[PDB]
């Protein structure tokens, strides 16, 4: 997540359609959300890393967060009215095909919200971004920074 | 020279010929020849009704002559 | 086949109507500024290129940096050059604006506006000369002529 | 040019005026310490870029005075004769833009047309439009070609009539007599402490010429 | 009816062409990145718009000079615009017109 | 008078080769005037001079529309004069 | 055939709309000594469709906080009136013959405040607010006088029917029986264009210049039908249109001439330019226009 | 001596008072700048047709920078450094070394096109005339580095100027 990253603006960007639709209201899904400044650290820590040779890393955030919070924290920063209606599995993948069709670059697509939906996994047998000597920089200090654009305080729970 | 500025100036003429010329063509072609019969004061419209009742064919503009006397 | 004839032809009218009239605004910063206003004078006349004299920030085209630009300065060009429309270039005049010139060693002189901005087209002398800064214009005409956007939309 | 200007302003009356300067702060007089005499000439075609051959010729005298020389008479009446078009250089300069600036722009082509003319003498007597360097401080650096007196006399001969239709265009506007009348006016004394010289001295009725 | 259409037609070819000169440029892609109140503008309003009540009392005078009684009328609209004149010359005398 | 210039006009049409060469030269230079030749480049360019015009229209090159290896039909530049056609074309020499 | 009439009428005032540009460009060019644009086609025949295409092709800047509703309206209703007011002008027929045309135009002159005000509002700034201020109180004061001077005109025409000014000035033009009046209104029409010297201030921007410079070739067309009366042949109507055509491209050429002639005012030296000159000049006219047919027998015919 | 530029008084005569009158009321000044705004339409642009017509210059116009060389073929430099030391911009650099020959001759001659005033002082401080600043004025580039010569590019550009160059010198080497 970043400035012109996808991932807070993409859901920003869906007020347009009145309600926000997620499956299964977004309660059976976690997501790990990381900096983009802190993987671009990780990958100039690695070039810089003689023993990181054949090694391989998960960059990971430091919060974890259901979808339906993390989506009701977006739509708080950016002070828009938040309303979320629950979607049928198949239902969105019929709105994604649909976007599918377009010439330009699609707003969602078929993998991307099937990809959205599923909980990121999770590999603490993997090395991590601390072990490249960068911590993690929370979600809420940047969030105000990608989310002002989209105007015209109270962090959202996470799961640990 | 200034003479060079004679072109688009042209062309703002020929484009500010086509309205009010065409206005009149069509005025000729709608009203059966002739100028478009004006009506304020709602004598003329009077008048306009009474022509098109009379010509049989719905139209103001068609003309019944004296040869409809008898 | 036709589908890449209509997209090279739509192509070439975009950049015909792109370069055939450039609207630039112009930080008349130093002396490079004064050639500038020699380039809109009777003698040479920006305008019959279709270079429309001083136009606003808001609705303009290229960027034009005449002269040098001091640290105290640099903030104000970057916030201009961020307001404008996405189909942008900057046209760096003068010896002072390429590179920092005759003030390169300065305490407070950007050695070069392309620190701040990408710049397009590089035009040298101190000052460059009216024509000289005219057959940069022209070479910047040339380089959006090359460009080619609905084609690479296409093969992408 | 360039300017930041903050004013506090009740209603439409300006309360107060602030200059913010600085913006073309380049470091000049720093870095004529790390030059020769020479090598900082070419600093004062750049001060005052509207009349570069007066601060030529102020730099010129500064450093003859401390050399304790005399250039010789040619050299002097050379550079009394390009001061002179350098004068009319700034003068159209000035007039032109402050025409502009209110609304005229007509005169500002009108005459830049011979201020292109003047830079061509400027090419021709130094090989540089604007920034010659010709006044060096023992006189000048190459003496004029032998077809640029004619010239000048012809270009100065015209000159008058181009005077005449911008008084046309300005003089007697009652548009611009309403711009300019009772606009800015400064006491003598006033002009005399601030630190005015030239023209705003001579504005408020001081006889003073260097 | 045919004023109808005509202002129904102008209205749909602004905008219309409004909305495809908004929407050309938005289908490529991109970077996609006080209380002072002055009083003497409410004045100028307040001015313009009894002038404007007191030409929309004079407004029926084309008409007014088909009546045989042509001495009251003329009477009548003199005297109107006498009382137009001493309002401007009330504001200009109470400094009602100064910046 | 009028009829005067229109006549030159005429001539002026007449002396490119015709309609074609007028219509060539009007899209490729945005002039339509005749001077007396003054050279032929070895790259193709073609050099006139008129001194009834005022100092600056007096000299004036007509470009080659195929230099080193690119169409420069219409992409000119003033990059394309050699050096001696350099000197003459502006005004720094007299001599061809 | 009342939609091809519409469209006959609405397309070739673009198009003029687009030249004019070009016109004003060339013009002034040449008055100060040089060209207009002379590269792009044969005489810069080309250049307004470059610029209208250029145009539409760069990016729109919404301000990302303004209300979309009245930034998107304001150029609409722009367009709307600027279009609207030419079709009531004879040339020698109008597009719709009204019985009250001038009234109608007067109304239409009247809404044209409302998108300035809505986009200085919907800019999302105190200074355009200002700014938009300035223009409204501006245009409302010199509206006054314009219909003062409109009506003290049209008292010797009889009606507000603008066909009836055709058949007034059937024998001599109408700025022979009343010059003060058209020196008046012909700097009215300046100030309310906000022209030079009145001038204090990528698509939609596009919208409101072709609106402004509609109006201003409306306007002139209406000063050319008010003073400059064409004479009119029934049987050939292309005379009289070819007569008008040639009055308002001489005023409008003679407004890019006041523009490039002179400064420009401060806003309070044309506020008691209007307040202070125009005003009591035009109701000492307004009486005076009248008191004159009653006193010379001379009352125009219709009522 | 000195003039009065606005010391004049009105005259309060009948006569004198209309003609003001007149000059307010019927605006005469305006027409008279009308006037000389529509006399001034209709005389001859002073615009020239570039690229086709060209800008008067003259031998002594400072423009790209070249080295020359000997009717010989070798190049006249010969790492002096007098032309670095003088250079108000500090916009040359120069290494040399002895030739294979034991020739004294560069083997670094860059010049900063973007340091450069372009104020010509290191051609009259060259001994050899081996520097010249030349009559090229259209080099503009689309990048920062193409504008930082070394000594093949002004080498080539010698080279290819040298004709026009050495012209200008036989014109201006007499006021020299
Ligand atoms: C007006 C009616 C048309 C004739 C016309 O405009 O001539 C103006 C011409 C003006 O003289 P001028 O341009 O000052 O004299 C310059 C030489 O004639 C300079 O003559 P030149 O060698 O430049 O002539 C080139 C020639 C050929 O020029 C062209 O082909 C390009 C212009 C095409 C215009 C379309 O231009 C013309 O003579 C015809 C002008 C375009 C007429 C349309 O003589 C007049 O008609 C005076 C009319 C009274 C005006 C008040
Ligand atoms: C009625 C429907 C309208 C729909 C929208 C379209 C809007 C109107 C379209 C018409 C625009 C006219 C385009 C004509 C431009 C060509 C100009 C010509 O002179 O250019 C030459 C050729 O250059 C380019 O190659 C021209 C390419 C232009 C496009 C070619 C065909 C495009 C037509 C496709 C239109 C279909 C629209 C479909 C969507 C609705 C060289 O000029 P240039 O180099 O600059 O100047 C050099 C200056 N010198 C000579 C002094 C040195
Ligand atoms: C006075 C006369 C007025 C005439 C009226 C105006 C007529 C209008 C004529 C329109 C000309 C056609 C304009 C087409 C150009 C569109 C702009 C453009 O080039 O966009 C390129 C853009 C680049 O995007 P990416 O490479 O994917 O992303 C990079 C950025 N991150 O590619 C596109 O989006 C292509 C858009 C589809 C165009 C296909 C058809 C050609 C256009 C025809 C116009 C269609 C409507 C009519
Ligand atoms: C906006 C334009 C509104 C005015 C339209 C009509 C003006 C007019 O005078 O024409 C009236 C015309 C003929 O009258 P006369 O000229 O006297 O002569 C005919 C008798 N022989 O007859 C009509 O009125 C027909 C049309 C009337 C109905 C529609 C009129 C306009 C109503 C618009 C409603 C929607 C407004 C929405 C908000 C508006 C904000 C700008
Ligand atoms: C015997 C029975 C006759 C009845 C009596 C009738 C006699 C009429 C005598 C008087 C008529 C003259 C009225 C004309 C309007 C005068 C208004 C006026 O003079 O106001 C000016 C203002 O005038 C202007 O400044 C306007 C200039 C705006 C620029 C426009 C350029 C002018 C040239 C353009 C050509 C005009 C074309 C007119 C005809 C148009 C045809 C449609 C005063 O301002 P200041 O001089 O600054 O002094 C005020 C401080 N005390
Ligand atoms: S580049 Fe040269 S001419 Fe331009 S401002 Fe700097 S010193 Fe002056
Ligand atoms: S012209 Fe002047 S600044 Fe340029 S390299 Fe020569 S001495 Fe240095
Ligand atoms: S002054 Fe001349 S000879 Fe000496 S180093 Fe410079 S170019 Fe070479």
């Amino acid at each position: 997540f970043g400035r012109e990253d996808r991932f807070l603006n993409y859901f920003a960007s869906m007020r347009w359609f009145g309600g926000v639709p997620l499956i299964s209201l977004g309660k059976e899904t976690v997501k790990q959300p990381v900096y983009i400044v802190d993987v671009s650290k990780g990958i100039i820590n690695a070039i810089k890393d003689p023993d990181a040779k054949g090694k391989t890393f998960a960059f990971v955030g430091p919060n974890r967060y259901l979808l339906f919070d993390l989506v009701q924290y977006i739509f708080a920063v950016a002070y828009r009215p938040f309303l979320p209606y629950p979607l049928p599995h198949f239902a969105y993948r019929w709105v994604g095909r649909l976007f599918e069709v377009s010439p330009f670059e699609p707003w969602t697509t078929r993998d991307k919200v099937e990809r959205v939906h599923m909980s990121d996994m999770t590999l603490p047998h993997l090395p991590g971004l601390e072990d490249l000597g960068i911590q993690a920089t929370p979600l809420e200090l940047k969030a105000i920074e990608v989310l002002r654009r989209h105007r015209t305080v109270k962090p959202a729970k996470t799961v640990n | 020279m200034w003479f060079e500025i004679l072109p688009g100036i042209a062309v703002m003429a020929a484009c500010l010929f086509i309205p009010g010329m065409a206005t009149a063509h069509i005025h000729k072609f709608t009203n059966g020849g002739k100028e478009k019969r004006v009506a304020h004061f709602s004598y003329q419209w009077n008048l306009m009704e009474r022509d098109r009742r009379i010509s049989g064919v719905n139209r103001y503009h068609v003309t019944k002559g004296l040869e409809n006397i008898d | 086949s036709r589908g890449e004839y209509v997209v090279a032809k739509l192509d070439d009218l975009v950049n015909w109507a792109r370069r055939s009239s450039l609207w630039p605004m112009t930080f008349g910063l130093a002396c490079c500024a004064v050639e500038m206003m020699h380039m809109a004078a009777p003698r040479y006349d920006m305008d019959r290129f279709g270079v429309v004299f001083r136009a606003s920030p808001r609705q303009s085209d290229v960027m034009i940096v005449a002269g040098t630009l001091t640290n105290k300065m640099a903030p104000a060009l970057r916030k201009v050059y961020d307001q404008m429309p996405e189909p942008r270039y900057v046209v760096s005049m003068g010896s002072c604006a390429n590179g920092g010139g005759y003030y390169h060693y300065s305490y407070s002189v950007v050695r070069g506006c392309d620190r701040i901005v990408p710049v397009d087209i590089y035009v040298p002398g101190c000052p460059p000369t009216a024509e000289a800064l005219l057959y940069g214009i022209l070479q910047l005409q040339r380089k959006i002529k090359r460009e080619k956007r609905l084609r690479i939309w296409y093969r992408r | 040019g360039v300017l930041r200007l903050v004013m506090e302003l009740s209603g439409e009356m300006v309360r107060k005026c602030d200059p913010h300067i600085g913006l073309l702060h380049r470091g000049t007089e720093k870095l004529i310490e790390y030059k020769t005499y020479l090598q900082a000439l070419p600093y004062f075609d750049r001060l005052d870029y509207v009349s570069m051959m007066c601060n030529e010729q102020a730099y010129s005298l500064a450093v003859e005075k401390l050399l304790n020389i005399q250039p010789p008479p040619r050299a002097q009446w050379i550079r009394v004769l390009f001061g002179e078009i350098t004068r009319l250089l700034n003068h159209i300069m000035a007039v032109t833009t402050h025409a502009l600036d209110i609304g005229a722009m007509t005169p500002f082509f009108w005459m830049f047309e011979e201020r292109e003319k003047m830079f061509e003498f400027y090419e021709r007597v130094s090989g540089a439009r604007m920034h010659a360097a010709y006044i060096r401080p023992g006189g000048v650096h190459q003496d004029l070609p032998l077809g640029l007196l004619d010239d000048i006399y012809e270009f100065s001969k015209n000159f008058s009539f181009r005077i005449d239709e911008l008084e046309e265009m300005l003089t007697n506007n009652r548009i611009w007599r309403n711009r300019t009348v009772d606009i800015g006016v400064v006491t003598a004394e006033d002009a005399l402490n601030y630190g005015f010289s030239g023209v705003m001295l001579r504005g408020s009725g001081i006889q003073w010429d260097l | 009816m045919n004023i109808m259409l005509t202002l129904l037609t102008n209205v749909t070819l602004a905008s219309l062409l409004v909305l495809i000169a908004f929407w050309l440029p938005q289908l490529n892609a991109y970077s996609e990145k006080r209380l002072p109140f002055s009083m003497k503008f409410f004045l100028v309003a307040i001015t313009f718009l009894l002038f404007d009540l007191e030409i929309a009392l004079l407004l029926p005078l084309p008409w007014a000079s088909q009546t045989n009684n042509l001495k009251t009328m003329l009477t009548m609209a003199l005297f109107l615009l006498i009382l137009l004149a001493a309002s401007l010359a009330y504001e200009w005398t109470q400094k009602g017109l100064e910046w | 008078e009028l009829v005067q210039v229109l006549r030159r006009g005429l001539q002026q049409v007449s002396g490119h080769g015709g309609l074609r060469g007028y219509l060539r030269v009007l899209f490729r230079a945005n002039d339509v005037r005749v001077g007396t030749l003054v050279g032929e480049d070895k790259y193709g360019n073609k050099y006139y001079e008129d001194n009834k015009q005022f100092f600056g229209r007096h000299r004036w090159v007509i470009y080659t529309t195929e230099m080193n290896g690119r169409d420069t039909f219409w992409d000119v530049d003033g990059s394309m004069v050699p050096p001696e056609w350099h000197r003459w074309l502006h005004c720094m020499t007299d001599d061809p | 055939m009342f939609m091809i009439n519409i469209l006959s009428l609405i397309i070739p005032i673009l198009l003029a709309v687009a030249f004019l540009t070009l016109v004003e460009r060339k013009v002034l060019g040449y008055m100060q000594l040089r060209k207009g644009p002379n590269v792009v086609g044969p005489y810069g025949l080309l250049q307004p469709i470059a610029d209208a295409l250029k145009l539409f092709t760069k990016e729109p800047l919404r301000p990302a906080t303004s209300s979309i509703s009245m930034f998107i309206i304001a150029p609409i209703l722009a367009l709307s009136l600027a279009l609207t007011m030419w079709v009531p002008l004879p040339m020698p027929y109008p597009l719709i013959n009204m019985n009250l045309g001038v009234l109608f135009m007067l109304a239409m002159s009247s809404l044209a405040v409302y998108s300035i005000l809505w986009s200085g509002w919907a800019s999302n700034s105190k200074y355009a607010l200002i700014g938009a201020l300035r223009a409204v109180a501006q245009t409302i004061s010199y509206e006054v006088t314009l219909a003062i001077i409109l009506l003290s005109v049209l008292l010797m025409n009889g009606s507000y029917t603008l066909s009836t000014l055709i058949t007034t000035q059937e024998h001599i033009w109408m700025i022979f029986t009343s010059w003060p009046l058209a020196m008046m209104w012909f700097i009215s029409t300046l100030a309310e264009t906000n022209r030079a010297p009145f001038d204090l201030t990528a698509g939609p921007f596009a919208m409101f210049f072709m609106a402004e410079y509609a109006n201003i070739i409306m306007m002139n067309a209406f000063t050319a039908i008010l003073f400059l009366g064409a004479s009119h042949d029934p049987h050939t109507p292309e005379l009289y249109t070819i007569n008008f055509v040639l009055k308002t491209l001489a005023l409008t050429i003679t407004f890019l001439w006041i523009r490039a002639s002179y400064p420009r005012f401060r806003y309070d030296q044309l506020m008691h330019l209007l307040w202070k000159s125009f005003l009591p000049l035009t109701l000492a006219l307004c009486m005076w226009h009248i008191s004159l047919p009653i006193m010379t027998a001379s009352i125009p015919p219709q009522s | 001596t000195y003039k009065f530029v606005n010391m004049r008084e009105p005259s309060m005569d009948m006569k004198s008072v209309t003609d003001r009158a007149a000059q307010t009321l019927l605006w005469t000044e305006l027409v008279r700048g009308l006037g000389m705004t529509l006399s001034y339409l209709f005389r001859e642009p002073a615009t020239i047709n570039y690229p086709f017509e060209k800008g008067p210059l003259s031998p002594r116009f400072r423009g790209e920078h070249a080295l020359r060389r000997y009717p010989s073929g070798e190049e006249r430099c010969i790492a002096c450094k007098l032309c670095e030391a003088v250079c108000p911009a500090q916009a040359i650099t120069i290494e040399a070394e002895p030739r294979a020959d034991g020739s004294r001759r560069t083997t670094r001659y860059d010049i900063d096109m973007t340091k450069c005033i372009y104020c010509g002082f290191c051609q009259e401080a060259c001994p050899v005339d081996a520097i010249v600043e030349g009559p090229n004025f259209e080099f503009s580039t689309e990048t920062h580095e193409e504008l930082l010569y070394n000594k093949e590019k002004l080498l080539n550009n010698g080279d290819k100027w040298e004709a026009e160059i050495a012209a200008n010198i036989q014109a201006d080497y007499l006021y020299r």
